[PDB]
RNA sequence: AAGAUGAAAUAAUAAUAAUAAUUAUAAGACUAAUAUAUGUGAAAAUAUUAAUUAAAUAUUAACUGACAUUGAGGGAUUAAAACUAGAGUAGCGAAACGGAUUCGAUACCCGUGUAGUUCUAGUAGUAAACUAUGAAUACAAUUAUUUAUAAUAUAUAUAUAAAUAAUAAAUGAAAAUGAAAGUAUUCCACCUGAAGAGUACGUUAGCAAUAAUGAAACUCAAAACAAUAGACGGUUACAG
C-alpha cells in the first residue's frame, strides 16, 4: 500500500526534529541530518523535498526542520558544515567499548564520530608515526584553547608561551601553529574534550 | 557643635521656573539607639543658597526657559565656590521634568559647574508621582 | 552606641529608592545619562505628563486599548519582517 | 508568544536605516586633534597620523536599503492569509 | 464487562461518547509509523551520524529487492 | 588588545565551523541573545520579598508579562503576592 | 500553656537557624 | 481555619531584640489555646530593616524583628487575634492569611511551601 | 465543626437532610431529596441575607434559589401528589407557598419581616 | 520675587519674610506598576491588602425521569446627573464674582470658588444603559493563536473543549457578518414617510427635578442608509 512505501520512504527516514536551525549556544555534536544533492540534481533545484530549493543555493548541502510551512516556505538552512569536522577527526587518527558485546536515550560510546580501534600504528615512508602532528589556531590568552579541525581543545606547553603569544596577542589566531593531539575522549554530554601540546 | 556631613544640590524644574537650592546636613557629636539610628537616618538639613530664574533677572515667560535655567545654575555654581562651600561631598537631587532641568545638567557637567562636578557624589530623582491621589484638574480646551 | 555607628552605614544605604546612583568622577555625564535611562525604564517623566490633567476613566480605557494595540501590531510587524529577511537570505 | 497581523494594505518600514559608513578622514582627524590635545601641538607622537591625515584627505576632504522591496515582493507569500 | 484501571465499572456512555463524531470521519488521518519512534532513537544516540550527508532523491521504489 | 565585544571566545570542547571566526557570528550571537517558571506557586512566597524583589523594577513596579515570561497564571499569582508583600510592611 | 512555653523558649532564646532570608 | 499570622515587632530594647517577640508570641498563642484553639508553627524570622521608616502609632521604626506563626482557630478568635494585634503598641505590621485546608489537613507555613515542604510531615522527617 | 468554615456545617446539613428525604441509599435527585437540599441552603442564604440586606447579587440568588424549589415541588405534586403534600408538610410549606407566584418582592419583605 | 499664560492680568500671593527646600502635625479623597477588564458579574458594574459570609469551573460516580424553553402582566437590580435628612469636605468644580481675549465675549483661557463629587439611611428608574445585534435549541468548511482540562513518553508540532483573529460557503442595499447578520425551529419585544413630537392633554408614580404611558390637526414630496467619484480640510507622511 501508499502508506507502507510512505514509511519506508526517504523523507521518512530523516527523524523528526524541530530544533533551531539557528542555535547560539554551544555546540558539542549535530543536531540535524545534512541533505545532499548531486549536481545533476542541484541543477534543477531537485533535493527530495516537497518543493523545489531556491537557485540562489549553490551548495550541495542543507539541513531542514519542516517540508513546508504556514509561511509557504521549507525552513532550512543551506549548510553542511558538521561533517567536515568528523572527516577532519578522521584525518588526525586519534581514537576515543559499547561497540563490542525500556529504551535509552543516552549516547552510546562514541555517538558516531568515530569507529576506529584504539591501538594501531600509522607506517610511513619515514616509518611508523610516532605521534600525531596537526595544524592548529590559538585562540586567546588563558591549559590554553586552540581551534583545531573544527574541534576545540586544550593546549598544554612544554616550557611556556614563546613571545609571538603575547607579541599579538588577542590576533594569536591569525597564525598557524602544529599541535600533538595527546589523547581524546567524549564526556557525558557528548563533547569531545581532545588533549593536545603546542610544538 | 555643628558638623556638616555633606551638601544637597536640590532642583525644582517645574513648567514656568526653575528653582535652585544648595543646602547643608548639620550632625552633632553626641539618647537611646532607636532615637540615635533614627536621627542619623534623617539627618537635620539647612537651607545655604536658594535661587529661582527671577534673582538672574528673568521675567514672565523668560524664566521658564533654557538660557534662563543655564544662568541660574552657573551663578548657582559660582555662589558654591565664592561661599567656599566646596569642602564637603554633594549629593544632587532633581524633582521634576521642566526644560531647565537640561539646562542644568549642562551648565554642571559643562565649564560652568566644572568647579562643582568634581565633588558631587550621588545623582538622584525626586519627582513626586501619586498613586491615585487627588483629582487633577481638567484638561485645558485650547 | 559604638556598634550604632557602626550601622548606622548600613541601615542607611537600605533605604533606598531605587532612583538614585553614584556618581562616575571620569566622565560624570555619564552618569546622568544611567539616571535617565532608569527615568524612562521606569516611565516616570511619562506618568508625571499624564498625571498634570484629569482624564475620565473611559478615555483612559480606551488609549490604554489603543496604546495595547499599537504595541502589539509592532510586535507582529517585526515578527513578519524578520520572516522576510529570511526567506530574502534563503533566496524567497 | 505570537502576534499575528490582520491583512494589510502594505508591508513597508517608514523609515529604513542603513549603514552608514563613518568617513575615514574624519576619524583621522578626531584621532590627530585628540593627539595634540594630549600631547601638545605639532608634537611628534603622531606624525604618523599627520601623515595619514594628509594621505587620506589629499584628493577629498571628505575623502540604501532593500527591505520594502522584498518585504513589498515577499508579503503575500508570507502573510499566512487563508484560501480565497 | 470489567472494572476500569481505577476499580470503577462502566454502566453508562460519558460524555464523548454522546458526542457526534462525524468530523473524524472527514479529518485526514495522522499516518504513524513504529519506526519513527525507532529512527528519533538512533540519531539521538548517535548525533554524528546525522552528519552523514543523506540523499532524499529517490531513485526508483519499486526497484528495490532487499 | 582589541574590544571583547568585536572578538568571539570559542568554548571548550565545541565543534565549530569557519564562520565562526567573523563578525557574522557574534553580530548572530546579539540578535539571538526561573523559580517562578515552574510548577510552584508565586503565592507561597507573599513572605519572602527577596525573592519576588526580583521581578520588580529598582523603583518596585512589577514588570510586565512580556518581560517575566510567565504564564499568565503565575503572572497574576506573583503581582497578588508582590502586592500582599507590600502591605503587610515586607517589600 | 506548658508547650507553648516549652516551644517558645526553644524557638526563640537558643541561637536557632531562624528563617532569615538571604 | 488555619490560619497565618505574619507579626513585625518592635525592638526596643537593644541588648535583647528579641525579648519583646517572646512575649507577643506568648500572648497571642495563650489566647489561641485557652479559646479552643492550636498553635502548629511558631518559625522565627530575623531582624530585619524594614522597607520604610514605618510609623506605628506615635513612635518611628527603620527595623524589627520577624515572626511567622501557623494557628488553626476559628473565625471570632481570629479575627479577636487580629484586633489585640492592631491596637498593642509592640506590633508595628501585622497580616493573618488563611491557609486553605479544603485539600489537605496538614500545611506547611508559606515559607516552608515555598522551599518546597508542603506539609509538616515533611518538615519533620 | 465549631472551628470549621460555615460551608462545611452545610455540608453536614445537607447530607442530613438527604438522608432524611431519600426513597433509597443513593438517591439524591428525586424531587423530595432536591426539595430538602434547596430548603437547607435557602435557609443558610436567608440568615446571610438577614445579616447583610444590602447584598442584592446573593438576593437574587437567594430569589432564584426559591423559585428552584418551587418549580421541583409543583413538578412533585404534578408526580406523585402523596409524596408531595408529606414533603411539602415536612418542610414546613403549604400548597400555596408551591403554587403561588412568589417573586421575593419588598412587599414580601415587609409582610412577613425578613429584616 | 512668586504663580499663571499664547502673552498678561486678576477686588483676597510675598518684606506681616513669601515661593522653593527640610522636618513635624492634621484632614479628606484616591488606588502607580502588574494590565489584557485577561477575567468575574444578569446588566449596571468590577483590578491597593486581609478576613467572614454567599455565589460562580471541569470531569467522573450515583440519582430523578422531560421536572424543559420562552415569557404578556408582574418583580428585582440598575451609570452619571438630581432630590430629602444627617455627617464630611483635602483636591476637582456647574453657578456666581472678577482678570484676559475680542469689533463685540454673553465663550473657549486665568483666579476665588457655592452646589456636587465622599460616607450613612432613602427617593428616583433614566444613558450612545452599545456588540447601536433579545433568549433558547439543532446544524454547517478551514486555518492560526492562546485559554482550560485529559493523557502519552521538553517530545508526541499531542487529543478534547471555550474564547480570540483571518476566512470558505451562505447571507446581505452594501459596509460587512461568519459560527451569526448562515441553514432551521420556538417564544417574547419592537417598526411601518419627514415634520409636528417623545410634544400637548389626561392618567399613574415620585418630596421635587421628573419618569412612564402617548395623540391629533396643520405642511410637504420628501426623508434616510450603504457605497461611488470628486471638491474641500486651521488633514498625515514622503520626495523632489
Ligand atoms: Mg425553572
Ligand atoms: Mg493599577
Ligand atoms: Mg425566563
Ligand atoms: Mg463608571
Ligand atoms: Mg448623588
Ligand atoms: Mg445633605
Ligand atoms: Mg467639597
Ligand atoms: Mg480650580
Ligand atoms: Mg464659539
Ligand atoms: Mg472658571
Ligand atoms: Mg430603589
Ligand atoms: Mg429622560
Ligand atoms: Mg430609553
Ligand atoms: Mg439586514
Ligand atoms: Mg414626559
Amino acid at each position: 500500500t501508499l502508506a507502507e512505501l510512505l514509511g519506508r520512504s526517504r523523507i521518512a527516514q530523516v527523524a523528526n526534529n524541530h530544533k533551531p536551525l539557528t542555535y547560539t549556544g554551544k555546540k558539542f555534536h549535530p543536531t540535524h541530518q545534512i541533505i545532499e544533492t548531486k549536481p545533476s540534481t542541484l541543477y534543477r533545484q531537485e533535493w527530495g523535498l516537497k518543493s523545489a530549493i531556491p537557485s540562489k543555493i549553490k551548495s550541495r548541502y542543507l539541513v531542514y526542520n519542516d517540508l513546508d510551512t504556514l509561511e509557504r516556505i521549507t525552513t532550512f538552512e543551506p549548510r553542511g558544515g558538521t561533517q567536515w569536522n568528523r572527516l577532519r577527526f578522521q584525518e588526525m587518527g586519534v581514537p576515543i567499548n559499547p561497540f563490542f558485546k525500556k529504551f535509552n536515550t543516552e549516547i552510546i560510546g562514541t555517538g558516531g564520530l568515530s569507529y576506529s580501534l584504539p591501538g594501531k600504528l600509522k607506517n610511513s615512508p619515514n616509518g611508523v608515526i610516532q605521534r600525531t602532528v596537526v595544524p592548529g589556531r590559538i585562540l586567546n590568552v588563558v591549559k590554553w584553547l586552540a581551534a583545531i579541525g573544527g574541534f576545540v581543545a586544550d593546549v598544554v606547553f612544554f616550557q611556556s608561551p614563546p613571545s609571538s603569544f603575547n607579541s599579538m596577542g588577542d590576533f594569536i589566531r591569525m597564525k598557524t601553529f602544529l599541535f600533538e593531539i595527546l589523547e581524546a575522549s567524549m564526556e557525558k554530554n557528548g563533547s569531545v574534550s581532545m588533549h593536545a601540546r603546542l610544538l | 557643635k555643628e558638623e556638616v556631613v555633606k551638601y544637597i544640590l536640590h532642583g525644582k524644574f517645574t513648567k514656568n521656573n526653575t528653582h535652585l537650592t544648595f543646602s547643608s546636613v548639620v550632625e552633632d557629636k553626641n539618647l537611646t539607639y532607636n532615637d540615635t539610628m533614627l536621627y542619623y537616618l534623617n539627618l537635620p538639613q539647612k537651607v545655604k543658597i536658594s535661587l529661582s530664574t527671577g534673582c538672574l533677572g528673568f521675567r514672565k515667560a523668560a524664566r521658564g526657559e533654557y538660557e534662563a535655567a543655564f544662568q541660574t545654575s552657573g551663578r548657582m555654581f559660582e555662589l558654591i565656590k565664592e561661599k567656599n562651600m566646596l569642602n564637603k561631598d554633594i549629593e544632587v537631587v532633581m524633582d521634576d521634568f521642566g526644560k531647565g532641568r537640561a539646562a542644568f545638567i549642562s551648565a554642571l557637567v559643562g565649564k560652568e559647574g566644572a568647579s562643582v562636578v568634581k565633588k558631587v557624589v550621588k545623582i538622584s530623582d525626586a519627582t513626586k508621582l501619586k498613586f491615585g491621589g487627588v483629582r487633577s484638574p481638567k484638561m485645558r480646551r485650547l | 552606641a559604638e556598634i550604632a555607628r557602626s550601622s548606622v552605614e548600613n541601615a542607611q544605604m537600605r533605604f533606598n529608592s531605587g532612583k538614585s546612583i553614584i556618581v562616575n568622577k571620569n566622565n560624570p555625564a555619564e552618569s546622568f545619562k544611567r539616571l535617565n535611562r532608569i527615568m524612562f525604564e521606569n516611565n516616570i517623566p511619562g506618568d508625571k505628563r499624564s498625571q498634570r490633567f484629569y482624564m475620565k476613566p473611559g478615555k483612559v480605557a480606551e488609549l490604554k486599548r489603543s496604546q495595547r494595540h499599537r504595541k502589539e501590531f509592532m510586535m507582529g510587524f517585526k515578527r513578519l519582517i524578520e520572516i522576510v529577511k529570511d526567506a530574502k537570505r534563503k533566496g524567497y | 508568544p505570537v502576534y499575528r497581523l490582520p491583512p494589510l494594505p502594505r508591508l513597508k518600514v517608514k523609515k529604513p536605516i542603513i549603514r552608514q559608513e563613518a568617513n575615514k578622514c574624519l576619524v583621522l582627524m578626531s584621532n590627530l586633534l585628540q593627539c595634540w590635545s594630549s600631547y601638545g601641538h605639532m608634537s611628534p607622537k603622531c606624525a604618523g597620523l599627520v601623515t595619514e591625515l594628509k594621505s587620506c584627505t589629499s584628493e577629498s576632504a571628505l575623502g540604501k536599503s532593500n527591505i520594502n522591496y522584498h518585504a513589498a515582493r515577499l508579503y503575500d507569500r508570507i502573510n499566512g492569509k487563508p484560501h480565497d | 464487562p470489567h472494572a476500569n484501571n481505577k476499580g470503577l465499572y462502566k454502566t453508562r456512555p460519558n460524555s464523548s461518547d454522546k458526542r457526534v463524531g462525524v468530523k473524524r470521519l472527514y479529518r485526514p488521518p495522522k499516518l504513524t509509523y513504529v519506526e519513527d519512534r525507532l529512527r528519533s532513537l538512533f540519531y539521538k544516540q548517535h548525533p554524528w551520524e546525522l552528519s552523514r550527508p543523506k540523499i532524499l532523491v529517490e531513485n526508483e521504489i519499486g526497484d528495490e529487492n532487499y | 588588545k582589541i574590544d571583547q565585544s568585536l572578538s568571539k571566545k570559542l568554548p571548550k570542547g565545541t565543534i565549530y565551523d569557519p564562520f565562526d571566526f567573523s563578525m557574522g557570528r557574534i553580530h548572530l550571537d546579539r540578535k539571538y541573545q526561573d523559580i517562578m517558571k515552574s510548577g510552584a506557586n508565586p503565592l507561597e512566597f507573599y513572605a519572602r520579598p527577596r525573592i519576588l524583589s526580583r521581578y520588580v523594577t529598582s523603583t518596585g513596579r512589577i514588570q510586565h508579562r512580556d518581560i517575566t515570561g510567565l504564564s499568565a497564571k503565575n503572572q497574576r499569582r506573583l503581582s497578588k503576592a508582590i502586592r500582599r508583600c507590600q502591605a503587610i510592611g515586607l517589600m | 500553656e506548658s508547650q507553648l512555653l516549652k516551644k517558645i523558649d526553644k524557638v526563640f532564646n537558643d541561637e536557632t537557624e531562624e528563617f532569615t532570608d538571604a | 481555619m488555619l490560619y497565618e499570622l505574619i507579626g513585625l515587632v518592635r525592638i526596643t530594647n537593644s541588648n535583647a531584640p528579641k525579648l519583646e517577640a517572646k512575649e507577643l508570641s506568648s500572648t497571642i498563642g495563650k489566647l489561641i489555646i485557652q479559646n479552643r484553639g492550636v498553635v502548629r508553627d511558631i518559625v522565627p524570622m530575623g531582624i530585619r530593616y524594614l522597607p520604610k521608616i514605618m510609623k506605628k502609632d506615635q513612635e518611628k521604626h527603620f527595623r524589627a524583628y520577624h515572626f511567622l506563626m501557623l494557628f488553626d482557630s476559628s473565625a471570632a478568635v481570629q479575627s479577636e487575634i487580629l484586633r489585640t494585634l492592631k491596637k498593642d503598641p509592640r506590633v508595628i505590621r501585622s497580616s493573618i492569611v488563611k491557609v486553605d485546608l479544603d485539600k489537605q489537613l496538614d500545611r506547611a507555613s508559606s515559607l516552608h511551601r515555598s522551599l518546597g515542604k508542603k506539609s509538616i510531615l515533611e518538615l519533620v522527617n | 465543626m465549631r472551628n470549621s468554615e460555615n460551608k462545611n456545617a452545610i455540608k453536614m446539613a445537607v447530607e442530613l437532610a438527604r438522608k432524611e428525604f431519600e426513597r433509597f441509599p443513593g438517591d439524591t435527585g428525586s424531587s423530595e431529596v432536591q426539595a430538602a437540599c434547596m430548603t437547607v441552603r435557602i435557609q443558610n442564604m436567608a440568615n446571610h441575607i438577614k445579616e447583610h440586606r444590602k447584598d442584592f447579587a446573593n438576593t437574587r440568588n437567594l430569589r432564584i434559589l426559591v423559585q428552584q424549589r418551587q418549580a421541583i415541588l409543583r413538578y412533585l405534586k404534578r408526580d406523585n401528589p402523596e409524596k408531595y403534600y408529606w414533603t411539602i408538610q415536612k418542610l414546613g410549606l403549604n400548597d400555596a407557598a408551591i403554587t403561588d407566584e412568589f417573586n421575593m418582592d419588598r412587599r414580601y419583605m415587609q409582610d412577613y419581616e425578613f429584616f
